[PDB]
RNA sequence: UGGUAUAUAGUUUAAACAAAACGAAUGAUUUCGACUCAUUAAAUUAUGAUAAUCAUAUUUACCAACCA
RNA sequence: CUCGAUGUUGGAUCAGGACAUCCCGAUGGUGCAGCCGCUAUUAAAGGUUCGUUUGUUCAACGAUUAAAGUCCUACGUGAUCU
RNA sequence: CCCAUAGUAGGCCUAAAAGCAGCCACCAAUUAAGAAAGCGUUCAAGCUCAACACCCACUACCUAAAAAAUCCCAAACAUAUAA
């Protein structure tokens, strides 16, 4: 029912480097 | 009575006495006084 | 499941809680006691 | 996380008072083991289960000789809630190759090079 | 001297305590005295006396009580405390105040 | 009564398990094994 | 002839200018923006800060991990304000002011959607913490009538100490431990890892040596 | 029941250390008045804490709601 | 858990049960004189109205009653109804 | 349990403030008793406590509850040598 918000936050989706 | 948890004096005439398997506070000065254990 | 840390008393694995039941203060208990002594 | 456990130094130090119980000397120490399993694989990590095949200890009260050393203790050490640990003794000493047929391990712990199984005459 | 103040000394007359002080058994006479003799329990009743003569004849105490009934309560305190000659003091005076009334 | 919530044994309330007293010298006992493990490792 | 005792004089002790406690505002001067994890560790263990006292002689010791908000501190200063002499007693905050901000969705909402808004401050507070210390020319048992009241009302477990009841509290859990007679105890048992027990166990219970349940203490336990 | 707003002279109304407006008084002004101008009097819903800012309950306003 | 189907509002009908008691019963306290009330202890055998508007549950209103109780029972009950 | 007289209604403030609305001092009589710790009075009165005397209260100061709806719920047991 009641809608809620979103985060804002974006990326940081990097994957490791080895 | 007022049944109380913790039962307390709220005079010099109070005493406690234990009846019916339970502690009582019986005043007879003042019968506000008087609490039943909860 | 739940936390480390919670509001209430957190069940114990049953290992655990024989565990605290053997490894539990057990005082000196002295041959005669001491009042009984001059 | 549940990781391997290491074992402090210092637990495996004998005290004065635990060689007056045991009837250990650590002069004269033991040169063998008598390992015996006497707890299950299940329900441990797979790196206890491995070290029970290692050592040959697959089936369960089966005796089994191991040599007193470091490496072979340290196996011992991650695995010595699973296994009792006996030393061998000889009284008669070590079977020799006409005794090899004729021997028996007590539950004492003792080797014994004659079994004869007839009363003692004394 | 307390509990004996509540009641009052209505009916009695007259009070009279004799004891030996040299005598090793008039510890719970004196101490029968000690509270009748106070000024609670005197001002209740000023017509009631309280006299005490002292004696060294080496007899035993007594306590010999007048009442306006005409009735008398004798107490031996040699072998009574001062609790149990106050116990039956106080009972008499409610007995003895009820029949007059 | 005495309904435990879901599933005994798991989750938030449980139905409570006490230790007998055999259950304690079953664990003395292992104890006592290998406390005495330790002093043959140690030589 | 009742015998008569010398008293202790409290004249060598001085007051401050402001002995009552000053007060906790709500939230910190300046506003957090970045918001921060539950790191419910902060009140799980035994304290290693504000756990000797100061100045004062008398306290308000914490057997328990919890966290305090405004509304325990109004009830602390409040309570303590009235209750004492501010001519003869002085009090001080052994506790920082709320700085830990605490998140918390809007009603009515499901799980997801990112994180919730800073909606209220706290202050951790660990087992063996000094919450309040007091002092001044006082005994103890002044002071401890209303410092208990004050820890009854406490979110954890607290109780009123001095110098000498905590000392006292201290070498009898000492006394305890050299004479118990059982010879199983938790930590010569989780440090060697006996009966697999470390598979039950925590890393923590290494040095909690089982005193530590969560955020309980249990001080019968040696 | 729920929250959300709410309060200032006698009223009316910006703003809290108290501003202006109607009315009141006072003079100035006019032959006398109205108007105008000037002056004067006049207040912060009341309770507890921060020390004048958050709470506290009132107060009247403002929307919310068995369900299929 | 159930979509190779667990028919869902309120009402009618019949009600089972809990007590955290609305009335009737027994008690302690009162800022209980008395008549009325407030509060707590105990008690679940028995009982707990008819109507106007609204699909309503509720709510308002009128006239009464010793009182017109709070809840659960697949928001009790549609192979009984509406 | 027992018991309580006194400089004095200390000073100041205050309409009044007398051990007990506030501030200052907190000295002293009597073998013994706070210029007063808790109630109380419009202010006072009045009741207790700490004191003496008497003689043994010659304590504990470590924890305080519980209710739902079909019908409680194995039956039972404190004393014959750890198997
Ligand atoms: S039994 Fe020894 S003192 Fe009472
Ligand atoms: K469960
Ligand atoms: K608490
Ligand atoms: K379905
Ligand atoms: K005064
Ligand atoms: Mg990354
Ligand atoms: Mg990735
Ligand atoms: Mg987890
Ligand atoms: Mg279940
Ligand atoms: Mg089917
Ligand atoms: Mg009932
Ligand atoms: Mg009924
Ligand atoms: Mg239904
Ligand atoms: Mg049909
Ligand atoms: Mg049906
Ligand atoms: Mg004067
Ligand atoms: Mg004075
Ligand atoms: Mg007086
Ligand atoms: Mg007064
Ligand atoms: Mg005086
Ligand atoms: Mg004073
Ligand atoms: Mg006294
Ligand atoms: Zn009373």
């Amino acid at each position: 029912k009641k809608s809620g918000g979103s985060s804002k936050n974006l990326g940081g989706k990097s994957s490791g480097r080895r | 009575f007022k049944n109380k948890t913790v039962l307390k004096k709220r005079c010099k005439d109070c005493y406690l006495v234990k009846r019916r398997g339970r502690w009582y506070v019986y005043c007879k000065t003042h019968p506000r006084h008087k609490q039943r254990q909860m | 499941g739940s936390k480390a840390v919670t509001r209430h008393r957190r069940v114990m694995h049953f290992q655990r809680q024989k565990l605290m039941a053997v490894t539990e203060y057990i005082p000196p208990k002295p041959a005669i006691h001491p009042s009984c002594l001059p | 996380k549940f990781t391997r456990s290491r074992i402090p130094e210092k637990v495996f130090q004998a005290s004065p008072e635990d060689h007056e119980k045991y009837g250990g000397d650590p002069q004269n120490p033991h040169k063998l083991h008598i390992v015996t399993r006497i707890k299950s694989t299940r329900r441990r990590p797979y790196w206890e289960k491995d070290i029970i095949k290692m050592l040959g200890l697959e089936k369960a009260h089966t005796p089994q000789v191991h040599k007193n050393i470091p490496s072979v203790n340290a196996k011992l050490k991650v695995v010595k809630h699973l296994i009792r640990i006996k030393p061998l003794k000889l009284p008669q000493g070590l079977p020799a190759e006409e005794n090899m047929s004729n021997t028996c391990l007590k539950s004492t712990g003792e080797l014994v090079v004659q079994w004869h199984l007839k009363p003692v005459e004394q | 001297a307390a509990a004996l103040a509540r009641l009052g000394l209505r009916p009695v007359k007259q009070v009279r305590v004799q004891f030996c002080p040299f005598e090793k058994n008039v510890e719970s006479t004196r101490t029968f005295l000690q509270t009748v003799s106070s000024e609670k329990v005197r001002s209740t009743n000023l017509n009631c006396s309280v006299i005490a003569d002292v004696r060294h004849d080496g007899s035993e105490p007594c306590v010999d009580v007048l009442f306006g009934d005409g009735h008398r309560l004798i107490m031996r305190g040699a072998h009574l405390t001062a609790l149990e000659m106050l116990t039956a003091f106080a009972s008499h005076i409610r007995a003895r105040d009820a029949a007059g009334s | 009564r005495g309904r435990i919530p879901g599933r005994q044994w798991i989750g938030k309330h449980r139905r409570p398990r006490f230790v007998s007293l055999r259950a304690k010298q079953n664990m003395i006992r292992r104890l006592e094994i290998e406390a005495e493990n330790h002093y043959w490792l140690s030589m | 002839v009742k015998t008569l005792l010398p008293v202790p004089s409290f004249e060598d002790v001085s007051i401050p200018e402001k002995p009552k406690l000053r007060f906790i505002e709500r939230a910190p001067l300046v506003p957090k923006v970045r918001r921060e994890p539950k790191n419910l560790s902060d009140i799980r263990g035994p304290s290693t800060e504000a756990t000797e006292f100061t100045e004062g002689n008398f306290a308000i010791l914490a057997l328990g991990g919890g966290y305090l908000h405004w509304g325990h501190f109004e009830m602390m200063r409040l309570t303590i304000n009235r209750s004492m002499d501010p001519k003869n007693m002085f009090a001080i905050w052994r506790v920082p002011a709320p700085f830990k901000p605490i998140t918390r969705k809007s009603v009515g909402h499901r799980m997801g959607g990112g994180k919730g808004a800073i909606d209220h401050y706290v202050t951790p507070v660990k087992a063996g913490r000094l919450v309040v210390e007091m002092g001044g020319r006082c005994e103890f048992e002044e002071v401890q009538g209303f410092l208990d009241q004050v820890a009854h009302k406490l979110p954890f477990a607290a109780k009123a100490v001095s110098r000498g009841t905590l000392e006292k509290m201290r070498k009898d859990q000492e006394e305890r431990e050299r004479n118990n007679q059982n010879p199983w105890t938790f930590e010569r048992i989780a440090t060697a890892n006996m009966l697999g027990i470390r598979k039950v166990l925590s890393p923590y219970d290494l040095t909690h040596k089982g005193k530590y349940w969560g955020k309980f203490y249990m001080p019968k336990r040696v």
